C-alpha cells in the first residue's frame, strides 16, 4: 500500500540507482569515447567501481531508520550475444584468460573485459531500501571516434541487426511505459488499441510488445517480464526462487510455440493503481535467421572439457544467491564466518567483493585493492563449502541462442514429457517444459540445440525500468501519475543507431502506439509523467 | 494423433526507416 | 549350387557370421536397390546404404512414407528415417527401425567416394 514514507524510500533508491547509471554511462565514455583517461577501464573494474560508489552514495540515507539497505542487483554488463548474469570477480581475469585460450573470439570483449566498436553494452544494477527495489537497465553502443571532427562524436550510426534490437527495446519501453500510465486514466486509452471504458490487461501488454518485436525483427528472449513488484518481493531472482504471488506478463519459448500455433503467470489480469510494476524487455536480433525459430538460453559452465567447440564461453558466475530455507553447520570456521556474512546480506544476490570489509573503498588505492583479493581468496575458500551444501546457489550467464523450427520438428524425444534433467543443480529450472505442446523438455531442447550445425548466437538488447502509478492523494499535482523512479530522458538516452525497420501505420496496433506516444507527449491534456532526476556529486 | 496435428500445423505455418541518437555521446 | 571348397553351406557358420559381422561387413550387409530412375539414370542396382540418402519404403505398414535417412544403426542392423516414427500422447516420439532391403534409394548423397564407387561398380554419370 502507497504511503509517504514508502513512496520516499522507493524515491531515493530510483535516485541512487539513476545516479550509478550516469556513473558508469561517464566511466565508459571517458575510457573509450572521450580517451582523457590513460587506461581504459575493463569490465570487472567497472562493476566494482559502480557497487563501491552505490554503497557510498546509500550510506547517507535512512541510516538508523531502516534494517536493512543495500545493493538489490549486482552490477551486470553484458556483451551482444549474453543476455544476462555476467558479473565477473576481479581475482577471475586470468582464470577468464586462461579458461578461453584457445577459443574464438565472438567473445573477446567479455574474455579480456576491454569493450571494443560495434558492441552492444547492457547494464543492470538495482538498489533496495527497507526492501523496496528499484532496477534500471540500459543498453548502449560502443562507438569508434572520428578523428577528424572538432568534438567527440561517432564516425557513423549503428546499423543492422543490433540496431533494430536497440530500437526495438527502446520503443517497446516507452510504448509500454505510457500504456501502463494509461491504467491510471483508462478513457485515455486509444480506441483502436483496446475498449475504452476498461483498463489495461496482461493481453494488451502482450500482443503490444509483440507487434513492435515482429515489426523491428526481432524476438522476445524468455527473461522478458512486466510484472508487478512489492516489498522484498521484485524478481531479484525469478529462476530461481519461487514466488507465492504473481501479477505481471511473462515470455517463454512455450509462448513464442504457441503465437507460431496461433503460482504460475497468467495474462488475464487488470492493472490497477497503487502498484510498482518492473519492465525488463530484452530483445534479440534475428537479422541472421533466414528461417523460422525459436529463441532460447544457453548456461555458461566453467569446465573447457565438457567439449571441443572452439565458440564457447566458459566462465564462472560472480553473483549468488543465498537460500534461506536450508540450513547445514559448516565444517571450516572461514565458511560460517563467511555464511555470518552472507546471512546479512537479506534476500538479495550478492558478490563475494560485497562481504569485505575492505569494501566500499574511502579513498581508491592500490593496497586497498590488494587487500580485497586477499580477502577475496579465503572468501572462495569459504564458499566451496557452502556451496557444496546447497546453502547458496550460483545466478547463471546465460547466451541467447536460436534454434530453427524444421530441427525440432525432425527430432525424435523418447521420452516426451517425461524426461527431465536430474544432474541440475537448482528445482526451477531442472524440471520444465519449453515445448509443451510439442512434447519437449529442456533437455531435450538443449541436446537439439547442440546438435544442431545451424544454431546461433543472438545480439540482445535490453531495456528494464521501474515505475510506480501514483494516485491523487499520493501525487503532489492532485491527479494520478506514473513516477518512472528509473530511466526516461536523462539516464536512459539513446545511442545513434539507424534501422531499416519501422512501425507499419496502417495496423490498430500501430496507430494505438502512435496515439500513446502523441499522449505522452500532450503535457496539458495528456498523461503525466515524473521521471527520477540523478543526484550531483559535487 | 494430437501430437502429429500440432506437427503438420507447424509445418504448415514455417512453410525510410527509424533512427534514434545523433551526432553525441550521451 | 557351390562349386569352391572355400565357402561354407552350413547354416550355423553362416548365421554365427551374420550376427557376428563387424561394422565394416555390416555396411555392406545393409544394401539398399536403387528406384528405377536411379537405377537408369547410373547403371547400377544396389548400393550400401549411408546417413544423407533419401529413400522410399516399399515394404511394411509404412509403405509409400518418403524421407531423408537420419541413422544407419548398425548395432541392431537398422537404418532410421527422419519422418517416420511411432508417436505417443505424452508427445514420445520413437523412430522405426526399417532394413534397407525393404527401401529404395531415391536420391544418393553423392561425394567423391560415392562417385568412385558408383564409377568402379560400372555407373555412367554426368
Amino acid at each position: 500500500i502507497l504511503q509517504e514514507s514508502v513512496l520516499n524510500k522507493y524515491r531515493t533508491a530510483g535516485q541512487i540507482a539513476q545516479t550509478a547509471l550516469k556513473y558508469v554511462t561517464s566511466l565508459i565514455n571517458d575510457s573509450y569515447h572521450s580517451k582523457t583517461t590513460q587506461r581504459q577501464l575493463t569490465v570487472p573494474e567497472l562493476c566494482l567501481l559502480t557497487d563501491s560508489f552505490i554503497l557510498t552514495r546509500l550510506e547517507q540515507y535512512y541510516k538508523n531508520k531502516v534494517n536493512e539497505r543495500g545493493i538489490a542487483i549486482p552490477t551486470t554488463i553484458d556483451i551482444d550475444q549474453i543476455s544476462g548474469g555476467w558479473c565477473p570477480e576481479i581475482d577471475d581475469t586470468q582464470n577468464l584468460l586462461n579458461w578461453n585460450k584457445g577459443k574464438d573470439s565472438t567473445f573477446a570483449s567479455s574474455v579480456t573485459g576491454t569493450l571494443r566498436p560495434g558492441d552492444l553494452v547492457k547494464i543492470t544494477l538495482g538498489v533496495h531500501i527497507d526492501g523496496y527495489t528499484s532496477e534500471v537497465s540500459h543498453t548502449m553502443v560502443i562507438y569508434p571516434v572520428d578523428e577528424t571532427k572538432p568534438i567527440l562524436q561517432p564516425t557513423g550510426p549503428l546499423l543492422g541487426g543490433k540496431a533494430d534490437a536497440v530500437a526495438a527495446a527502446h520503443i517497446a519501453m516507452e510504448t509500454v511505459v505510457a500504456l501502463l500510465a494509461c491504467a491510471l486514466t483508462p478513457e485515455k486509452l486509444p480506441a483502436s488499441l483496446g475498449g475504452t471504458s476498461s483498463g489495461i490487461t496482461g493481453q494488451l501488454i502482450r500482443t503490444i510488445v509483440d507487434t513492435i518485436a515482429r515489426s523491428y525483427n526481432c524476438g522476445v528472449v524468455p527473461g522478458s517480464r512486466v510484472r508487478r513488484i512489492r516489498r522484498f518481493l521484485a524478481g531479484q531472482n525469478e529462476g530461481i526462487v519461487a514466488e507465492r504471488e504473481y501479477k505481471g506478463v511473462v515470455w517463454t519459448e512455450s509462448h513464442q510455440e504457441a503465437d507460431l500455433l496461433s503460482a504460475i503467470p497468467s495474462d488475464d489480469f487488470v492493472v490497477q493503481s497503487g502498484e510498482v510494476y518492473l519492465i525488463d524487455l530484452k530483445m534479440a536480433s534475428l537479422e541472421h535467421c533466414t528461417k523460422k525459430g525459436l529463441v532460447t538460453l544457453e548456461t555458461v559452465d566453467s569446465y573447457t572439457g565438457k567439449s571441443h567447440k572452439a565458440g564457447e564461453l566458459i566462465a564462472r558466475p560472480g553473483a549468488y544467491v543465498r537460500d534461506f530455507a536450508q540450513t547445514h553447520i559448516l565444517k571450516l570456521k572461514t565458511s560460517r564466518q563467511l555464511l555470518t556474512k552472507i546471512d546479512k546480506q537479506g534476500v538479495y544476490p550478492f558478490k563475494l567483493s560485497h562481504l569485505s570489509s575492505n569494501f566500499p573503498f574511502v579513498h581508491e588505492n592500490e593496497e586497498e585493492l590488494q587487500s580485497l583479493k586477499k580477502d577475496l581468496k579465503s572468501f572462495r575458500l569459504g564458499m566451496s563449502e557452502i556451496s557444496n551444501n546447497y546453502l547458496c546457489v550460483e545466478s547463471p550467464i546465460q547466451i541467447a541462442r536460436w534454434v530453427p523450427w524444421d530441427h525440432i520438428l525432425k527430432a525424435t524425444n523418447p521420452n516426451g514429457n517425461l524426461s527431465y534433467d536430474a544432474t541440475s543443480t537448482l528445482t526451477l529450472p531442472g524440471h520444465e517444459l519449453p515445448l509443451p505442446k510439442l512434447g519437449v523438455s529442456a533437455i531435450k531442447l538443449k541436446s537439439l540445440m547442440n546438435s544442431t550445425k545451424e544454431s546461433i548466437s543472438l545480439p540482445v538488447a535490453r531495456e528494464c525500468n521501474t515505475i510506480v502509478l501514483c494516485d491523487s492523494s499520493v501525487s503532489t499535482t492532485d491527479r494520478p501519475e506514473l513516477l518512472r523512479l528509473t530511466g526516461g530522458s536523462k539516464t536512459c538516452q539513446p545511442s545513434w543507431i539507424h534501422s531499416q525497420h519501422e512501425l507499419n501505420p496502417q495496423d490498430s496496433i500501430v496507430q494505438g502506439i502512435f496515439q500513446l506516444a502523441t499522449l505522452a507527449k500532450d503535457k496539458r491534456f495528456g498523461l503525466l509523467l515524473k521521471e527520477t532526476q540523478p543526484m550531483k556529486q559535487k | 494423433s494430437s501430437l502429429t496435428l500440432v506437427k503438420e500445423a507447424l509445418w504448415s505455418v514455417i512453410d525510410q526507416g527509424t533512427t534514434l541518437g545523433g551526432p553525441f555521446f550521451p | 549350387a557351390k562349386q569352391s571348397l572355400d565357402v561354407s553351406s552350413d547354416r550355423r557358420k553362416a548365421r554365427k557370421a551374420y550376427f557376428t559381422a563387424p561394422s565394416s561387413q555390416r555396411r555392406v550387409l545393409l544394401s539398399a536397390p536403387l528406384s528405377k530412375e536411379l537405377r537408369a539414370q547410373y547403371g547400377i542396382k544396389a548400393l550400401p546404404i549411408r546417413r544423407d540418402d533419401e529413400v522410399l519404403v516399399v515394404r511394411g505398414s509404412k509403405k509409400g512414407q518418403e524421407g531423408k535417412i537420419s541413422s544407419v544403426y548398425r548395432l541392431k542392423f537398422a537404418v532410421q528415417v527422419d519422418k517416420v516414427t511411432k508417436e505417443k500422447v505424452n508427445g514420445a516420439s520413437v523412430p522405426i527401425n526399417l532394413h534397407p532391403s525393404k527401401l529404395v534409394i531415391t536420391k544418393l548423397h553423392l561425394d567423391k567416394d560415392r562417385k568412385a564407387l558408383i564409377q568402379r561398380k560400372g555407373g555412367k554419370l554426368e
